[PDB]
């Protein structure tokens, strides 16, 4: 999965998560993105995939 | 920010040159 | 983890004696008869294991081997320090008067 | 031809190695009972490439092109050394002496300047075994030393150095020395490089060869103060072999 | 460059305040 | 302080004989040193090879030794390397090489001792300055 | 660069000819009094 | 009439707000080039290897400088005195590295400033004036040729010309003192007397004319409105200023001729400044300031230091530290 | 508090500049009559 595609799938780049007097670039808030950590998968003790 | 401040003041002085020359009190001869 | 290697060297025998593997060639002026003829030979053949390997330099006259013997007590050898011998620094270390 | 200093001066040709004709594709025989030497070896770089720092995600770093900014000052020449014939028949060159280093600065996109000590100091380059003659398919591969770009006496702009200079940051008398150590403590690096020389023009009459070379070595790290870059250097070379 | 951050406000008012003083006095001369 | 005979008494030979000098000869040998040598040896250094100076201690450890007048006067006729193994009159001025070092052509034997005694006196006066270089200016 | 060189040479030349020819155009007559 | 003449009349027109003239035809484009290159480099030029040792010096605001530390940096010592137009470089990047903006700036400026001088003559001729203002300006002009042209020539490199910067100027002064003992040079002593004395006589002439202003106003108005422009008469009693100053000292130390008084004010600083620029221009050829190091000694021969010997210790500290990585051999012969 | 440092230059200019404007026009209004 190209990282560029996974970076779109992240609410931090959603333009409707800002605030009026939160100034500057998006990098001033959540930081400068560096790497994709991977796609996270949750399973309970039974082994069901969880979302 | 500091570079911007140095250049802005420099720019204002050049503007003042322009007005002081071309928009001076014109001297006249009583 | 980070040390000045030249400063460390002054706590070794380099700091007391002529280090045949490291010291600049001008230090051989300190003693009679070493400079310049044998200084060149010592340095040109420099890297030695023990100070006395210097008597085995090819060509020594018998007066040369005897001068060296007289001045073995003023020599030492330590590991070659890269910063001390590169740049031809053993021939000219930037120090004049 | 037999040009002269006054023919050449100021033209940029002093930084060029000699060349052999399109037609010098002969072969120089190696009389194994015999001894040899490179009477002059000349290396002239034509491109400098620096490996880029791939981000934490990485994927792969490539060697990017760079702009030379230090002018026609880059060539290695007058290099001498003996060409031995080994017992499996290979030829090994062992450098003695020569103008075997040039400092060079190239510039990456965005404006980062990268100094490097372009060198083959202490080169040791060998052929494949059982080479009875040198030909337009002969290769040497070799390794050399790259000493620190600045040597021990070099002082930094605040007067700090290895064999000389301040041993601290004197303009900040009561700062915490701890975060300043990598710049207070000068370190002298010595690393190895690698070089392949591909003979592609031979003139068996005169004993001259010519070909391409490509080397890889590290750039200056500024006596320990930052990390070096990988650098790849390509160019052409010229050699003269004489019976020793 | 780790410069002093009150430097901006100090330079700014150092310019602004006495310049406003002069402008105030020139314009009210011109209108009499 | 003043210029005295105990000041002006320098080793004549290595047998420890000594000789005492005049005001006239020390000043005479200052003038001649200026004329003939100081272009390279100003203040006891050697500009063209700063590793060798004229400190009497350096002159002492020369082969042959040169911390006396006869040794010096000899060096000015037949100069050698510090260790004695090489004659260097082809590059160092000397009576032997007065055909290439003209300023030597007209130096009398009384002159070369004047210069030698100057050399041997001067560090009694100046101490560290003589042979020291700019650190002591 | 070649292009730049040629353009600077021409520019410099044009300005220098203006200067020479201007002072050759009876510059001594241009003055508020006697026109020689 | 014809085209060339309508233009010639526009060029030499005495009705242009700013006089152009034939000198002005060379002056304008060269000052414009110098000024534009200088403003862009001061702000944005990357670092410049001034001493030829691959040790670039940052002079521009965007690379960490302020107004006082910034400068346009002299071209590299590796260039020495070679011409280095942009077209001689393989790239603007090389040119910037090796200091080309400095050469571009100082030639266009020296040229444009020499024509400034001629322009001062030229407009005085069209106006019916006496012609020698330009002679006065030649004292600053000559001083500029000294630090930017003559001194590099004698020392073999524009790398040793004066930098275009506040701190860079100090750098140049200090290295000059160590290498030439300019303070001990009489021509620079003549230059200080030049400018101390100029400022003195400036404060004096003003103070004495302002002292002798004729009451023309009341205490609520600036005295300055007691003068109107082009008025036929004088606004101060010179007889009164002579009477005051002639008594401050004695009668004949005081000028009573207006013409003699002003020619004095022109001549003093001009000459002095001629001497100090002549002095920079002859130290360009290593004819240096007086040397009295170890000039006093006692009966035995000990050195009795004087103040000149203390100066030499200062000079020596500048000597050994300047261009700290640039010397391989024991003398600094240029 | 860990507050925005341009807050201060911002507030000062927000206040000063419109104010000086109003003053300049007022004082020259009084200088007429
Ligand atoms: C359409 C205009 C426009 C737009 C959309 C942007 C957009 C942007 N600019 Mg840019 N900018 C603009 C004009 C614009 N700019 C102008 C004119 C300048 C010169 C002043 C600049 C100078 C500039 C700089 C110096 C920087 C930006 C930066 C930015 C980014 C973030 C800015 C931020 O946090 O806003 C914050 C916005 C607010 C807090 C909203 C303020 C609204 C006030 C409260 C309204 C005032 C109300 C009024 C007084 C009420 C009275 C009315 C009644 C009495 C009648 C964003 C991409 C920044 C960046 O990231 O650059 C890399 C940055 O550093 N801009
Ligand atoms: C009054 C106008 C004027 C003058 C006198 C100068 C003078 C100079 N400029 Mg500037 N320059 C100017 C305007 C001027 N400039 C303008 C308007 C620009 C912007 C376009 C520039 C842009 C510029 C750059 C970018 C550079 C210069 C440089 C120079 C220097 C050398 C120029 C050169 O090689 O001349 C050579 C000129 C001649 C040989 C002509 C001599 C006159 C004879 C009589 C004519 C000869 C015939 C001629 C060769 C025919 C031309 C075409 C032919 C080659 C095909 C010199 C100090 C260079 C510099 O500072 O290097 C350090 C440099 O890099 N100038
Ligand atoms: C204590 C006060 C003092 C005095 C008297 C002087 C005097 C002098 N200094 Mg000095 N100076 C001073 C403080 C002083 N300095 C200070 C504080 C500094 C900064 C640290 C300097 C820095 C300085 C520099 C860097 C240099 C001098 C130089 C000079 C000389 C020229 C001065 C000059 O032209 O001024 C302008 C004044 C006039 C034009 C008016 C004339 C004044 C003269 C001297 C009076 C003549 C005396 C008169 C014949 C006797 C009475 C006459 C009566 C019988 C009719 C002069 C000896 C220069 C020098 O050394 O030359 C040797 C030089 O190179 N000065
Ligand atoms: C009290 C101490 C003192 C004093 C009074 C002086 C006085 C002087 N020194 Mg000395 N100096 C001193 C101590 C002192 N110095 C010390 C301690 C040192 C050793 C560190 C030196 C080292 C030293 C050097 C190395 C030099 C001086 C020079 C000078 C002279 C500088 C003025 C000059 O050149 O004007 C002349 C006028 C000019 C230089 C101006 C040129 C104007 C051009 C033509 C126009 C520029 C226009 C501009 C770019 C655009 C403006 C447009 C604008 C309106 C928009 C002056 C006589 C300098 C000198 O003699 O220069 C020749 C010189 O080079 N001094
Ligand atoms: C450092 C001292 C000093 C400076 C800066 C200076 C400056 C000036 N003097 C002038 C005039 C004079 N000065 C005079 C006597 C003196 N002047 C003195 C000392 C100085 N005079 C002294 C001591 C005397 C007494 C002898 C006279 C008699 C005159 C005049 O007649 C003349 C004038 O007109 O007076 C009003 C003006 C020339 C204008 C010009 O050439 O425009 C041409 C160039 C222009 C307009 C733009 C140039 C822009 C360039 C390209 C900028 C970049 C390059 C610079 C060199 C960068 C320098 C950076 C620095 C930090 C070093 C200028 C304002
Ligand atoms: C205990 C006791 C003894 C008490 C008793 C006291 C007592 C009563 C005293 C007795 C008298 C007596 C003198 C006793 C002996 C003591 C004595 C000898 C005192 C020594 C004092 C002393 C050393 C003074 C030195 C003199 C000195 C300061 C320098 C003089 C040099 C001098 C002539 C300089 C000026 C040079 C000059 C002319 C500059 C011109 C400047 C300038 C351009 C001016 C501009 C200008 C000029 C004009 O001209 C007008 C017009 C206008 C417009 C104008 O712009
Ligand atoms: C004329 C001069 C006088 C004018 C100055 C008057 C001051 C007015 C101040 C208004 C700005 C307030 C900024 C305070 C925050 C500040 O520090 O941010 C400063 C921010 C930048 O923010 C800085 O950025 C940095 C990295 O660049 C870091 O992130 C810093 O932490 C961050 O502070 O600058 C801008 O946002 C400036 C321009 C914003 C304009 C675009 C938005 C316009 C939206 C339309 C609004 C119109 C509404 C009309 C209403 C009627
Ligand atoms: C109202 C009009 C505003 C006028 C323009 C304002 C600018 C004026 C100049 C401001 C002073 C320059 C300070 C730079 C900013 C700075 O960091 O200040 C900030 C400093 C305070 O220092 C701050 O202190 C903080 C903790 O308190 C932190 O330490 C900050 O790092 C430090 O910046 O301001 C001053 O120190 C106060 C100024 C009063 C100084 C008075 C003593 C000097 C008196 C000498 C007067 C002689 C004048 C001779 C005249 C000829
Ligand atoms: C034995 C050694 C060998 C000997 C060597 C001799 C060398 C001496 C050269 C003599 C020079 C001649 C005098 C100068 C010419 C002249 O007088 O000017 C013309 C006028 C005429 O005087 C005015 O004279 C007028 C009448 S007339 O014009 O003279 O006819 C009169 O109207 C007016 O009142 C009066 O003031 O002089 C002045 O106005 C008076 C002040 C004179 C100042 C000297 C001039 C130059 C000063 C520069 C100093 C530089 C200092 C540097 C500082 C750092
Ligand atoms: C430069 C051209 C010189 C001149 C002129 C003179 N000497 Fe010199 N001197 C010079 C060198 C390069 C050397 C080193 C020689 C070597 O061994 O390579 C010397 C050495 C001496 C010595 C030996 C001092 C010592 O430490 O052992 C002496 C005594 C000496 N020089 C004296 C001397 C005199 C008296 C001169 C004038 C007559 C003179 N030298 C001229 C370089 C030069
Ligand atoms: C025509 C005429 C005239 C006019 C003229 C003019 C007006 C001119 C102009 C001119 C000008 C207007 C010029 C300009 C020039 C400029 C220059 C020459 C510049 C340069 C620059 C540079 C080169 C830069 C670069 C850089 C830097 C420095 C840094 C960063 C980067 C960069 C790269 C950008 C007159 C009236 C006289 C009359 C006659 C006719
Ligand atoms: O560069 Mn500028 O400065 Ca006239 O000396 Mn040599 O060189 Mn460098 O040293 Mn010191
Ligand atoms: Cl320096
Ligand atoms: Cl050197």
């Amino acid at each position: 999965i190209p990282e560029k595609l996974a970076f779109y799938d992240y609410i931090g780049n959603n333009p409707a998560k800002g605030g009026l007097f939160r100034t500057g670039p998006m990098n001033k808030g959540d930081g400068i993105a560096q790497a994709w950590k991977g796609h996270a998968v949750f399973r309970n003790k039974e082994g069901e995939e969880l979302f | 920010m500091e570079t911007i401040t140095y250049v802005f003041i420099f720019a204002c002085i050049i503007a003042l040159f322009f007005f002081a020359i071309f928009f001076r009190e014109p001297p006249r001869i009583t | 983890e980070l040390v000045n290697v030249v400063d460390e060297k002054l706590g070794t025998a380099y700091g007391e004696k002529i280090d045949l593997n490291n010291t600049n060639i001008a230090a051989f002026i300190q003693y009679r008869g070493l400079y310049p003829t044998l200084a060149k030979l010592i340095v040109k053949n420099a890297p030695y294991e023990s100070v006395e390997d210097v008597l085995n330099i090819p060509g020594l006259t018998e007066r040369q081997k005897q001068i060296l013997r007289e001045n073995l007590e003023h020599f030492t050898v330590t590991e070659v320090e890269t910063a001390l011998v590169e740049g031809g620094d053993r021939y000219n270390n930037g120090l004049y008067k | 031809q037999t040009l002269t200093y006054d023919d050449i001066v100021g033209t940029g040709l002093a930084n060029k190695c000699p060349t052999l004709d399109d037609t010098a594709r002969g072969a120089y025989p190696i009389d194994s009972s015999q001894t040899y030497r490179i009477a002059r070896l000349c290396l002239q770089p034509t491109t400098f490439l620096v490996k880029e720092e791939p981000k934490n995600k990485r994927q792969e770093a490539e060697f990017v092109p760079t702009k030379l900014v230090t002018r026609e000052t880059t060539s290695l020449d007058q290099i001498q050394g003996e060409l031995k014939v080994n017992s499996d028949g290979s030829l090994t060159f062992v450098e003695e002496d020569g103008i075997d280093f040039q400092p060079v600065t190239v510039q990456m996109a965005g404006g980062e300047r990268i100094p490097l000590l372009f060198t083959v100091k202490n080169l040791v380059a060998s052929t494949q075994p059982n080479v009875t003659s040198i030909t337009t398919s002969t290769d040497f591969k070799g390794e050399f030393n790259v000493p620190s770009y600045r040597t021990a006496n070099f002082l930094d702009p605040k007067g700090r150095g290895l064999a000389s200079g301040y041993d601290s940051a004197i303009a900040l008398p009561q700062a915490k020395e701890e975060e300043l150590a990598r710049a207070n403590v000068k370190r002298f690096s010595l690393t190895k490089g690698q070089i392949s020389l591909n003979v592609a023009k031979v003139d068996g009459r005169t004993g001259e060869i010519a070909g391409t070379f490509e080397s890889e070595q590290l750039s200056d790290d500024d006596m320990g103060a930052h990390e070096p870059h990988e650098v790849k250097i390509q160019g052409v070379f010229y050699a003269s072999i004489e019976p020793a | 460059m780790e410069v002093n951050q009150l430097g901006l406000i100090a330079t700014a008012l150092f310019v602004l305040v006495p310049s406003v003083f002069l402008i105030i006095l020139y314009v009210q001369t011109e209108s009499q | 302080a003043e210029l005295t005979p105990e000041v002006l008494t320098v080793p004549l030979n290595s047998e420890g004989k000594t000789i005492t000098l005049t005001e006239k000869q020390y000043l005479e040998g200052k003038r001649l040193f200026q004329y003939a040598c100081a272009s390279c040896h100003v203040g006891g250094i050697t500009k063209t090879n700063p590793s060798l100076d004229l400190r009497t201690e350096t002159l002492a450890l020369a082969t042959p030794p040169r911390d006396n007048i006869e040794g010096l006067v000899d060096y000015m006729k037949n100069p050698t390397t510090y260790d004695g193994e090489q004659e260097i009159a082809e590059v160092h001025p000397s009576l032997r090489s007065a055909d290439i070092f003209p300023k030597m052509r007209n130096l009398t034997e009384k002159d070369l001792v004047a210069i030698a005694g100057h050399i041997l006196v001067e560090p009694k006066i100046l101490g560290d300055k003589w042979g020291g270089g700019k650190v002591y200016y | 660069m070649e292009t730049l060189k040629i353009t600077v040479y021409i520019v410099v030349t044009f300005f220098v000819l203006l200067f020479v020819f201007g002072f050759l155009s009876g510059d001594p007559a241009r003055n508020p009094k006697r026109k020689d | 009439a014809n085209l060339w003449e309508r233009f010639c009349n526009w060029v030499t027109s005495t009705d242009n707000r700013l006089y152009v003239g034939w000198f002005g035809v060379i002056m304008i484009p060269t000052l414009l080039a110098a000024t534009i290159c200088f403003v862009i480099a001061f702000i944005a030029a990357p670092p410049v290897d001034i001493d030829g040792i691959r040790e670039p010096v940052s002079g521009s605001l965007l690379y960490g400088n302020n107004i006082i530390t910034g400068a346009v940096v002299p071209s590299s010592n590796a260039i020495g005195l070679h011409f280095y137009p942009i077209w001689e470089a393989a790239s603007l990047d090389e040119w910037l590295y090796n200091g080309g903006p400095y050469q571009l700036i100082i030639f266009h400026f020296l040229l444009g400033a020499s024509c400034y001088m001629g322009r001062q003559w030229e407009l005085s001729y069209r106006l019916g004036m006496r012609p020698w203002i330009c002679v006065a300006y030649s004292a600053p002009l000559a001083s500029a040729f000294a630090v930017f042209l003559i001194y590099p020539i004698g020392q073999g490199s524009f790398s040793d010309g004066m930098p275009l910067g506040i701190s860079g100027t100090f750098n140049f002064m200090i290295v000059f003192q160590a290498e030439h003992n300019i303070l001990m040079h009489p021509f620079h002593q003549l230059g200080v007397a030049g400018v101390f004395g100029g400022a003195l006589f400036c404060a004096m002439h003003g103070s004495l004319v302002t002292s002798s202003l004729i009451r023309e106003t009341t205490e609520t108005e600036s005295a300055n409105y007691g003068y109107k422009f082009g008025q036929e008469e004088e606004t101060y009693n010179i007889v009164a200023a002579h009477g005051y100053f002639g008594r401050l000292i004695f009668q004949y130390a005081s000028f009573n001729n207006s013409r003699s008084l002003h020619f004095f004010l022109a001549a003093w600083p001009v000459v002095g400044v001629w001497f100090t620029a002549l002095g920079i221009s002859t130290m360009a050829f290593n004819l240096n300031g007086f040397n009295f190091n170890h000039s006093v000694i006692d009966a035995k021969g000990n050195v009795i230091n004087t103040w000149a010997d203390i100066i030499n210790r200062a000079n020596l500290g500048m000597e050994v530290m300047h261009e700290r990585n640039a010397h391989n051999f024991p003398l600094d012969l240029a």
